[PDB]
This record gives structure tokens, C-alpha cells and sequence, in this order.
């Protein structure tokens, strides 16, 4: 049935805001904004949604990893 | 590796399914690069009536750079130049990854209803705005006229 919206939804979600195809799983540090996969987030300065300065990135395993 | 595409692809995927009012885009040509986007001018503006054609183009480093957006309708606006250069603060400076070209087109729209006369591209239609709305008014509605209809 309509699950499939939500399940897509929640898909789409995970994926890398830059790039769209990698699993996200890095977060920018201070701010905590977890949008980017770890290439792409090693390249912006500022975060893209709050536009704090990137101190450094963390790595993430998101807790909704499959495999 | 460098593929813009998948985000333009995203994006385009997302925009056609929930689309901001007022406004249409869709590919254009072979170009996955290009694309063209029409805009209804909004019913509490002076280009109401008016239909204008934008185009996208979207740089290789997509979304790092934001897209490049122009008129190619012909329209009387303070922040929009002959060239349909649009001076808006998101497609320049306060571009970021997580806008997206459905956002910006919302932005225009917005500033199709409320030109922001601090920022002209087109210094003497900037101050017919300031000095008499009425007048602006007038002359925005005859080039929607003449122009976009
Ligand atoms: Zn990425
Ligand atoms: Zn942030």
C-alpha cells in the first residue's frame, strides 16, 4: 500500500543533501546539522542549513543503517 | 564522480511532484543542465496575467555554486535588469545546498509582489517605486502587457 510514500520518504532522507547518492553519515561539528555524506561534507566551510562555521566533521553511523 | 546530475535529477523530481505556486519547470533540450521555468505573475502584483519565461542553468559543481536563473520575458522590476539578470540575495551570496531551485522560484514570485527597492539592478524604476508607486504600478502593468501576455 502507501507505506511505500513513507518508506521512499524516509529513504530519501538518508541520502547525501549534496550529492544524492551517498548515505549520509557525517555531521558538522559544532553545530550537529547531519546532512552529508563525508565527501562532501570535508568540502563546505559553513553549514548548509544553519550556515555555522565548520569546525570539523564527525563521522556518523546513522542508527538506521541497513547491511 | 563530480555528477551534478543526481542532485539535479532529485531536484527535479521533487519540484514536479510539489511545485510552487504560481510557477512551473521542467528539462529543456538534451541539456539534463537546462532547464526552463514559467511564472504566473502572482494576481496581488502589477503582473498579474503576465506569463514569464526563466531559464536554469545549472554550473558543473552543482549544488556547491547555485544555479544561474534569467528572465527571458521582458519585465519592469526594479531587481530584474533588461539582461533578466535577477539580484537576489539566495542566487548570489546566500546561496547554500539546502536551497533548491523550487525555493528560489518561490523567492522571485515573492519578489514579483514586494520588489525590494534596497537593491536595484534598475536604479530609476527603483526610485518610480520609492518616489510613486502609483506611477510604478502603471508602467509594471503596461510592460505585462505589452511584454508578457
Ligand atoms: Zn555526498
Ligand atoms: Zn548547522
Amino acid at each position: 500500500r502507501v507505506l511505500q510514500e513513507k518508506l521512499r520518504k524516509l529513504k530519501e532522507a538518508m541520502l547525501c543533501m549534496v550529492c544524492c547518492e551517498e548515505e549520509i553519515n557525517s555531521t558538522f561539528c559544532p553545530c550537529g546539522h547531519t546532512v552529508c555524506c563525508e565527501s562532501c561534507a570535508a568540502q563546505l566551510q559553513s553549514c548548509p542549513v544553519c550556515r555555522s562555521r565548520v569546525e570539523h566533521v564527525q563521522h556518523v553511523y546513522l542508527p538506521t543503517h541497513t547491511s | 564522480g563530480a555528477m551534478a546530475l543526481k542532485r539535479i535529477q532529485k531536484e527535479l523530481s521533487d519540484l514536479q511532484r510539489d511545485p510552487p505556486a504560481h510557477c512551473s519547470a521542467g528539462p529543456v533540450g538534451d541539456d539534463l543542465f537546462h532547464w526552463q521555468a514559467t511564472i504566473m505573475g502572482p494576481p496581488d502584483s502589477a503582473y498579474q496575467g503576465g506569463v514569464f519565461f526563466l531559464t536554469v542553468h545549472f554550473p558543473t559543481d552543482y549544488p556547491f555554486k547555485p544555479p544561474k536563473i534569467a528572465f527571458t520575458t521582458k519585465i519592469y522590476h526594479p531587481n530584474i535588469n533588461s539582461n533578466g539578470s535577477i539580484c537576489l540575495d539566495i542566487l548570489r551570496s546566500q546561496w547554500s545546498p539546502a536551497l533548491t531551485v523550487s525555493k528560489v522560484l518561490l523567492s522571485i514570485c515573492s519578489l514579483l509582489c514586494d520588489p525590494n527597492p534596497d537593491d536595484p539592478l534598475v536604479p530609476d524604476i527603483a526610485q518610480i517605486y520609492k518616489s510613486d508607486k502609483e506611477k510604478y504600478n502603471r508602467h509594471a502593468r503596461e510592460w505585462t502587457q505589452k511584454y508578457a501576455m
